[PDB]
């Protein structure tokens, strides 16, 4: 629907090493297509999709380029956020970012972000106009004089304006076969036992992708999601995604309840029960 | 494609 | 504060015995990113692939351990996760009905 391409960077000090560790990964949609870890021996950027290596040696190149240098800017904003902090070189700290755009349906930028965290907490972030930041404490708002200073912004709603939106549209031209087949859930129903007036069914969603899903159980057309368990969905290994959903019912009246899958890959929503 | 441009925090 | 990770253990396909499968170790919602994750076949460490780091939009990262399998009657798995919101190493049983 609304493609996204987004980059996802985490930097972390090691004081055992006296140094850090930056790793980014980059995806289409669910779909990771490149990783770099500056720990790897001569830190290159990689292909982690079959799609992205019909790239030519250019492109590998000047993308590792921009991550060892990237890299090595992380690795000093690591001790400038340990002054602002005030904390030791004795603890390990986490600096992230991550950007992206989503594309429109006319082929249009309909949202571009770019934000950062540190332990764990929001820290900076552009905002929805891609020409002003939001800081969340005292120590961001050094960093946002910092940028305004040297016009950041300016250089950020470039990037997702334009060369984000050009290459996001060339990935999916490029990998179209995976990235742009909707592949449908495989779908079951299983029973099993329980306890005091109690049996469990779970309704299996296998193997679909993108991963967005709606799984939900029902009582003659009444939803049972308070009393109903559902799993965080989960990646099946071979870049398809997993879930379910899972309701006690009482012994004998599993006919009474229906379980509703909606997913993108189905023409229509399904309706399925224990058989 | 990455964005290339660094900015110390 | 620190986060804790969810863990689920949990095969690709449905698991059949003497059927060559994947199994799969997905743990997600925690912060910092220091973990370690450990396949396990009745309580030996498998030697599984490691995916790579990432995160979610609320800064939360998630790593997927997976290793082939073939599943049967008598093998137990397991995944053994230790993070520093833990104070004893959390175990997840694999069974074929979750």
């Amino acid at each position: 629907g609304p493609h996204s391409l987004s980059y996802f960077y985490t930097a972390v000090s090691r004081p055992d090493r006296g140094d850090s560790r930056f790793i980014a990964v980059g995806y289409v949609d669910d779909t990771q297509f490149v990783r770099f870890d500056s720990d790897a021996p001569n830190p290159r950027m990689e292909p982690r999709a079959p799609w992205i290596q019909q790239e030519g040696q250019d492109y590998w190149d000047r993308e590792t380029r921009k991550q060892r240098d990237t890299s090595q800017t992380y690795r000093v904003g690591l001790k400038n956020l340990r002054g602002y902090y005030n904390q030791s070189e004795a603890g390990s700290h986490t600096y992230q970012s991550m950007y992206g755009c989503y594309l429109g349906p006319d082929g249009l930028l309909l949202r571009g972000y770019r934000q950062y965290a540190y332990d764990g907490a929001d820290y900076i972030a552009l905002n929805e106009d891609l020409r002003s930041w939001t800081a969340a404490d005292t120590a961001a708002q050094i960093t946002k004089r910092k940028w305004e200073t040297a016009n950041v912004a300016e250089r950020r709603r470039s990037y997702l304006q334009g060369l984000c939106v050009e290459s996001l549209r060339e990935y999916l031209e490029m990998g179209k076969d995976t990235l742009q087949r909707a592949e449908p859930p495989k779908t079951h129903v299983t029973r099993h036992p329980s306890s005091d007036l109690g049996v469990t069914l779970r309704c299996w969603a296998l193997g679909f992708y993108p991963k967005e899903i709606s799984l939900t159980w029902q009582r003659e057309g009444q939803d049972q999601s308070q009393d109903m368990e559902l799993v965080e969905t989960r990646p099946s290994g071979d870049g398809t995604f997993q879930k379910w959903a899972a309701l006690v019912v009482p012994p004998g009246e599993e006919q009474s309840y229906t379980c509703h899958v909606q997913h993108e890959g189905l023409q229509e929503p399904l309706t399925l029960r224990w058989d | 494609s990455l964005d290339e441009y660094s900015s110390d925090v | 504060v620190a986060r804790p990770p969810k863990v689920q253990v949990y095969s690709r396909h449905p698991a059949e015995n003497g059927k060559p499968n994947y199994l799969n170790c997905y743990v997600s919602g925690f912060h910092p990113p220091q973990i370690e994750i450990d396949l396990l076949k009745n309580g030996e460490k498998m030697n599984a692939e490691q995916s790579d780091l990432s995160f979610s939009k609320d800064w939360s990262f998630y790593l997927l351990v997976h290793t082939e399998f073939t599943p049967n009657a008598v093998d137990q798995y397991s995944c053994r996760v230790k993070h520093v919101t833990l104070d004893k190493p959390k175990i997840v049983k694999w069974d074929r009905d979750h």
